[PDB]
């Protein structure tokens, strides 16, 4: 299987660096391009940046410029990111992530680092207008997103995503290219979309469903996330 | 694969 490794959990002092891993097994380690992601509580999933470890092409979200440095090293199959100049705002969990033809199929466990105490405007927005949604076991759910602007490619595939976060886990891919399940994801899941406007279903919610469900674009730098629908069960 | 990008 693929393993994404991640290294250990930083604490660090605001002002210094810190520099993570992602040693990677299982796959072609210089064929793929590696993205990483930041999960700050209370803000969701951000897209930091890409690097293809073959080529050493990295492509960086204008925010994280200056904050963020990725290199790959191809004899120890592992990529790194560098976080410089730490502050409250760095403190976050942070994961790596396998590109396969623009599915984020596999992800490492995440690093977490905690520190002590005008632009992106052509950024496509990803808005998921309900933060959560309640439902009885057994019945059935839709949950919402929109982007700013069309994820249609000239290629015809649209280039939305969903993910679940389970609690204490990492994100897990769902629906690629705004209608495919993802291997193993049973056919109570379903996408679809119409203009800029996504839904995803539940036919039947279970137990097993519980967690955040986001919405992605990878049509174009910087990729860009909704800010998630947390899915609880409602009690009688 | 396209070494630049990963946009498709
Ligand atoms: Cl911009």
């Amino acid at each position: 299987e693929v393993q994404l490794q991640q290294s250990g959990a930083e604490l660090v002092r605001p002002g210094t660096s810190v520099k993570m891993s992602c040693k990677a097994a299982g796959y072609t380690f210089t064929k793929y391009w590696i993205g990483w992601v930041k999960q700050r509580p209370g803000h969701g999933l951000e897209w930091i940046g890409d690097i293809h470890p073959g080529s050493f092409y990295s492509n960086y979200n204008e925010k994280f410029k200056g904050k963020a440095t990725l290199t790959a090293d191809t004899s120890s199959s592992t990529a790194y990111m560098q976080l410089s100049s730490l502050t409250s705002e760095d403190s976050a969990i942070y994961y790596c992530a396998r590109d396969y033809y623009t599915n984020y199929g596999d992800w490492g466990q995440g690093t977490s680092v905690t520190v002590s105490s005008g632009g992106g405007g052509s950024d496509i927005v990803m808005t998921q207008a309900a933060p959560s949604v309640s439902v009885t076991p057994g019945e059935s759910v839709s949950i919402s997103c929109r982007s700013s602007k069309s994820l249609l490619h000239r290629n015809g595939n649209t280039y939305l995503f969903w993910f679940l976060q389970r609690p204490g886990q990492s994100p897990q891919l769902l629906i690629y290219r705004m209608s495919n399940l993802a291997s193993g994801v049973p056919d109570r899941f379903s996408g679809s979309g119409s203009g800029t406007a996504f839904t995803l279903r539940i036919s039947r919610v279970e137990a097993e469903d519980v967690g955040v469900y986001y919405c992605m674009q990878h049509l174009e730098y910087p990729y860009t996330f909704g800010s998630g629908t947390k899915l609880e069960l409602k009690v009688r | 694969i396209n070494y630049y990008t990963s946009e498709p």
